């Protein structure tokens, strides 16, 4: 409680003040930009899962569960994670795909023998078509994406442009796709492959739009964060300035009594 | 200094340091046994140093018109600006030029704040050929300040916000200045009309030293006609900023 | 542990490691929220909390400042008590029922008059 | 072609592609976003049991 | 200023700030020198 | 009546369009039968009434609808302005090396490079 | 730069600067972590840890203290070393073969003898 | 003797205080940190000591040794306690001559320095 420590004290909240407040006005801007790719990658939604509409599709499982590397966006990695074991008591045999070294953190300390295979490096750039094409190929590739039942992926849907919601959804393999209901209303060529294509192909779309979605969730996520960092950090700095002068004061006063005590004698 | 100031003439004072003067009057008094105040100096302490720096003044024509400027020195403790003794001094004199160990390790020499040195006279006693390249040269580097922080995302940057950043960055390099070199008048002008305009905006950081030299020399033989006009007249014709955006616009082809 | 036995001076001493390691994290959640902690460490805040709320208790003289009645608990009980909140025991119960109570039956009674 | 025979799935195919008409574009119109969907720092790593084998890339 | 919540000033003045700084600053050293 | 679009940006979402199946290159008039089949890294073009706009994609999937709606969905499409002669050489060569140019699918991925390549010089 | 030659004054100048400019990233690592620091900004960091290290010595009257022997650097090697390190020459070079040693020498051959 | 067993100790609960900072930071990586990180944890039990309760160096330099060269990376923390006073009873037992060779010559030669070893690689199995 010396002056020295509450000033050191002081002028690291201060940075700390303007750090935060930096990053919120930063992740303002990668939102604006992350709407745009997010109604974009929702158009190649409603148009890409159309076709599931019409042919009505329906149903040892494959979950992909869809955060980032990242810290610092709130509670986006726990609050998927407690969605996904809340799946995981409804089936607690399902293999486990995570993406995102965070998801991963939560669901090796509760599931750790579920988890097959883990995705690093996602979240620091916007999600991309390449990216989400060679994650579905090495799940079609050693998890063998094609020989299971169900297929979900979970991941964090921007509700608002202020709060998110854990989502899920379905996507169902070759096998399915032929079985739907309405499915040979459309002119199909079954002499080449048109039920493995468009399995590999919407598996590919539909993490594209996870990503997207969970992405437009997490700046958002962490633009709240750094709003309240930067509130709590100027309050911070109101104690401290408060607490610094009462010792300012009394400092004067002591080493002043001691040079009165000195003189008098 | 002050047998200048009353026979009509000009004298500069520093007092290095009154930091220094003041240890030294509490020294006499506490020994001369009278009663002492905060820090142990006693009671008149701003006195002390009132007294001796209401002496540097500007003087009426009745009066001969001779001046007397004094650039008092104070040591600060900590960077503490709101210790005693210098915030006596603060509150003495018409301005401060504040000097940070944080900018001089940076590179910054001479390591001043922009943001926390000021001059209450301010342009009234500047030479107006500055003046005209100096109002806006305040401008984007308060603009650069407030936006400094910004530098750590480049990647997230937009275009007007890259923009400060980039003349900020060379309107900095530009006030480094070796020790013992100091400027003509003439010389400093079409440096900071050449940055603020846009002229230094296409060139690389590591460069502006060099520039600087260049640029120079190369006025000195071709343009000395424009230098000399400068220093004579002090002001600017709307021709000479002319002359001067074509002899700068020419240079910047290398 | 000469004097109160092993089992409350390891009691004690947990207890006290635990409130340690809570304290020491007030920096962080106070600026950037409980969010940014491990698991293992949101959990240690959970458990300290619920220890500070344990530690509190109702005075007969306050019954006037509290309108509750006083409790008095044995230091035997003290020492069960605490030693099954540490084990992890009542994880599942909520904060405000270990305020202002006695022993851990009225936290167990409390938690339940709280689910009703 | 026959990436049938090799490990190559079909979204795959199609980057392989799509990466080639980037690469194709006017480089004056191969823009900041344009050259972000060619690259990618992500990593894929398999687990057992918790333990897991050697770290691979794309 | 600089440097102010970061850098390790002595122990016994220590954030928590300053305690991750180096935390993840270390394990970034030794990940990118494990790979070289 | 068209849904045109990319992951990063959607074209359209009209009279008729010209789109490389994995099939018969096929046109599709107002009232085409429901019809959903691959595409081919081809050339799409659009007819929207006289004037008309050609768009090269990728590649991705075709879906006719049963409401006289067509979907059409590429990772990328751009048109034949937007392409320089030399990129598409510099690629093309560097693939035909790269054809036979060791074990593994590196060979492979070379081989689709070229014939995508191709298919992109042959229009012009 | 008249006293000790313009290189010298250069050497110490940019070593300062790099440790300065340390001291400011390492608050944005406090904060915000690695990702939002560049790849010179890395550089930098990587380079500022080397550098601080290599400014430390074996001293002979510390031998009791350290168990290592004491070495004595000349001037001219000090400033060769650091300017090759400022220029990129060791870039690939880890941390701990910089502290505790003396010239650039003894750091290569730290490198080499923790290779095996 | 005791300089020799405790080569690293003091810099190794620097390099183990290094790793404390690991954990809360939330990363599950660097398992030849692991190595280090799990040590220093038993290195500090090991250091914990009741009051009243002085050891003699043969007694201390034996424990030293054990903790330093990771012979406790395998026992579980909460029997450090336990593990001491039966490894001092089991050396009292049998090797009732190591401990009176480090008590009298206050060194370990490279002869003792295995003797010890052999004898330490042999508690470890119960």
């Amino acid at each position: 409680a010396t002056l020295k420590e509450v000033e050191m004290r002081l002028k690291s909240i201060k940075n700390i003040e303007k750090i935060t407040k930096t990053m919120k006005i930063v992740a303002s801007t990668r939102l604006s930009k992350a709407e745009k790719a997010k109604i974009s990658a929702k158009k190649m939604d409603e148009a890409e899962q159309l076709f599931y509409k019409n042919a009505e599709t329906k149903n040892k499982e494959l979950i992909v569960a869809i955060t980032s590397d990242k810290g610092l966006c709130g509670s986006i990695h726990s609050q998927l994670a407690k969605a996904v074991r809340r799946h995981l008591n409804d089936q607690p045999n399902a293999d486990i795909v995570t993406i995102g070294d965070k998801i991963k953190m939560q669901l090796l300390r509760t599931h750790p023998n579920n988890i097959k295979l883990s995705i690093n490096g996602i979240g620091k750039d916007a999600p991309t078509f390449q990216e989400s094409a060679l994650i579905a190929d090495k799940l079609l590739s050693v998890m063998k994406a094609g020989t299971y039942p169900k297929i979900s992926i979970f991941y964090n849907d921007p509700v608002s442009s202020l709060s998110f919601e854990p989502s899920e959804k379905p996507i169902f393999n070759a096998k399915t796709i032929e079985q739907s209901p309405s499915f040979g209303k459309f002119e199909i060529d079954t002499d080449a492959n048109v039920p493995r294509d468009l399995f590999e192909y919407t598996l590919a779309n539909q993490m594209l739009t996870a990503m997207a979605q969970g992405y437009a969730a997490e700046i958002s996520a962490r633009r709240n964060a750094m709003d309240n960092a930067s509130k709590n950090a100027g309050d911070m700095i109101n104690r401290y300035s408060i607490l610094y002068n009462r010792t300012r004061q009394a400092v004067i006063t002591n080493e002043l009594v001691d040079i009165i005590t000195g003189a008098s004698s | 200094g002050e047998w200048f100031r009353d026979n009509g003439k000009h004298a500069l004072i520093v007092y290095d340091d009154l930091s220094k003067q003041a240890v030294a009057y509490r020294q006499l008094s506490l020994l001369l046994r009278r009663p002492p105040g905060r820090e142990a100096y006693p009671g008149d302490v701003f006195y002390l140093h009132s007294r001796l720096l209401e002496r540097a003044a500007k003087l009426s024509e009745k009066e001969g018109s001779g001046s007397l400027t004094a650039l008092p020195v104070i040591e600060t403790q900590g960077g503490d600006v709101s210790a005693y003794i210098p915030t006596n001094v603060i509150s003495i004199t018409d301005g401060q030029i504040f000097l940070e160990a944080e900018l001089f390790y940076k590179g910054i020499r001479p390591a001043i704040n922009v943001g926390l040195s000021v001059s209450r006279v301010g342009s009234a006693a500047q030479v107006k050929a500055l003046k005209q390249v100096a109002g806006s040269l305040k401008l984007f580097l308060a603009q650069y300040r407030e936006v400094a922080a910004f530098a750590q995302f480049g990647s997230d940057l937009d275009a007007s916000t890259k923009q400060t950043l980039v003349r900020g960055e060379r309107l900095t390099q530009l006030l480094k200045q070796n020790q013992y070199s100091p400027l003509a008048t003439e010389e400093q002008v079409p440096l900071i009309y050449a940055g603020v305009n846009g002229h230094l905006d296409g060139i690389e950081l590591s460069r502006i030293g060099e520039f600087e030299s260049s640029f120079l020399s190369y006025l000195k033989s071709n343009h000395n006609e424009l230098l000399t006009e400068i220093r004579e007249k002090g002001e600017l014709s709307k021709e000479l900023l002319a002359s001067l955006k074509s002899a700068t616009e020419s240079f910047v082809a290398t | 542990a000469a004097v109160v036995g092993q089992e409350h001076y390891d009691v004690a001493s947990k207890v006290q490691e635990t409130l340690q390691t809570y304290k020491s994290l007030q920096d962080i959640i106070a600026i950037l929220g409980m969010d940014e902690l491990s698991e293992q460490d949101k959990l240690t805040v959970e458990r300290a909390r619920k220890i500070q709320r344990f530690l509190s208790q109702p005075f007969a003289v306050a019954e006037v400042f509290t309108g509750i009645p006083g409790k008095l608990v044995r230091l035997k009980d003290t020492v069960a008590s605490f030693k099954a909140v540490l084990e992890g025991k009542y994880d599942n119960i909520p904060e405000h029922a270990f305020y202002m109570v006695g022993g851990i039956e009225d936290v167990v009674a409390k938690a339940e008059k709280l689910a009703a | 072609s026959a990436w049938r025979k090799a490990g190559i799935s079909y979204a795959a195919y199609l980057n392989v592609a799509a990466q080639a008409i980037r690469s194709s574009l006017k480089t004056e119109l191969q823009t900041a976003s344009v050259l972000n969907r060619s690259q990618t720092d992500a990593f894929y790593t398999q687990y057992k049991n918790a333990s897991e084998p050697t770290p691979i890339t794309k | 200023s600089e440097g102010s919540t970061g850098t390790p000033r002595g122990s016994g003045s220590e954030d928590s700030f300053v305690k991750r700084a180096r935390a993840t600053e270390d394990f970034f050293v030794r990940q990118r020198e494990k790979e070289q | 009546k068209l849904q045109f679009a990319l992951p990063h940006e959607t074209l359209y979402s009209v009279t008729q369009v010209n789109l490389p199946a994995k099939s018969g290159r096929i046109g599709v008039l107002a009232n085409h039968v429901p019809t959903v089949e691959q595409l081919l890294p081809g050339v799409v073009e659009v007819m929207e009434g006289s004037n008309s706009k050609k768009f090269f994609i990728s590649g991705g999937f075709a879906t006719v609808q049963p409401d006289s709606q067509l979907c059409v969905t590429a990772i990328e499409a751009f048109p034949l302005e937007s392409f320089s002669q030399e990129n598409i050489k510099n690629l093309l060569a560097e693939a035909k090396k790269n054809v036979s140019s060791s074990d593994a699918r590196e060979a492979a991925e070379a081989a689709i490079q070229v014939e995508v390549l191709e298919n992109l010089q042959s229009v012009l």
